[PDB]
């Protein structure tokens, strides 16, 4: 309508067409497989321990570093191919946070710290487009693991998922499309208040000029959803309490499996992590 | 240090 929330538009389609060319597999793409609409996708089923090694073909679990724990049990297996899939996030997310306007002109310190503290946030956010309640797709949707599956795994590994479903349920509600997740993704990226930032001030100014775009986008893609944008800023919140669990059974798996690795990727990021 | 996020930042 006017030329201020004209320049929130542009940004709102520069930050989606390069979610499109970062992330491989879309929430579009995603909802399709899992509503059965056709699809390149022929997702095997992995139910319990037989289906999993019947399936060994279409999951690559030969990519996971380190090596050894490719050879360990099944639980140490898929915890392990969860924590790789993460790895490749961070990759993509990263490819993701340089198209965002401002933001590789930011102090590079600062650039790492907001993506240390971004990037589970947004790989849990995104891992929601790939979930329902029965399970979630892996290997670009050529896998779908089963919730009870994940839930049946021995302890400390039997629930490590169970928290990341709970929030995904509720998250998927707000049926955001990829044009949305584009934007509330730049804004988690941008948050100034994460520790140790140096210069917060040119953060905040990006996350506010993003923060009114996702507010024009909720108000022009939910026309008739009417307080989305107000009920999605409570979930950046439930996000955190993700990832604080996330790294802190991460410190009870490390120290109950003493002689399990991380990828030097995760231990970087993990390292002074709440 | 972050060496890889760096690296990944950097190229």
């Amino acid at each position: 309508l006017n030329p201020e929330s004209a320049d929130l538009r542009a940004l709102a389609k520069h930050l989606y067409d390069s979610y499109i060319k970062s992330f491989p597999l879309t929430k579009a793409k995603a909802r399709a497989i899992l509503t059965g609409k056709t699809t390149d996708k022929s997702p095997f089923v992995i139910y319990d321990m037989n289906s999993l090694m019947m399936g060994e073909d279409k999951i690559k679990f030969k990519h996971i570093t380190p090596l050894q724990e490719q050879s360990k049990e099944v639980a140490i297996r898929i915890f392990q191919g969860c924590e790789f899939r993460s790895v490749e996030a961070v990759q993509e997310i990263t490819e993701y946070a340089k198209s965002i306007p401002g933001f590789v002109n930011l102090d590079l310190n600062d650039q790492v710290t907001l993506l240390k503290y971004g990037v589970h946030e947004i790989i849990y956010t995104m891992l929601a487009s790939l979930m329902n309640k029965d399970g979630v797709l892996i290997s670009e949707g050529q896998g779908f693991m089963t919730r009870e599956f994940l839930k049946s795994l021995r302890k400390p590994f039997g629930d490590f998922m169970e928290p990341k479903f709970e929030f995904a349920v509720k998250f998927n509600a707000l049926e955001l499309d990829d044009s949305d997740l584009a934007i509330f993704i730049a804004v988690i990226i941008l948050s100034g208040d994460r520790p140790g930032l140096l210069n917060v001030k040119p953060i905040e100014d990006i996350q506010d000029n993003l923060l009114q775009a996702l507010e024009l986008q909720l108000k022009l893609n939910h026309p008739e959803s009417s307080q989305l944008f107000a009920k999605l800023l409570q979930k950046m919140t439930d996000l955190r309490q993700i990832v604080t669990e996330h790294v802190q059974l991460l410190q009870v798996i490390k120290k109950t499996e003493t002689d399990m690795s991380l990828h030097p990727l995760l231990q970087e990021i993990y390292k002074d992590l709440y | 240090r972050h060496k890889i996020l760096h690296r990944l930042l950097q190229e």
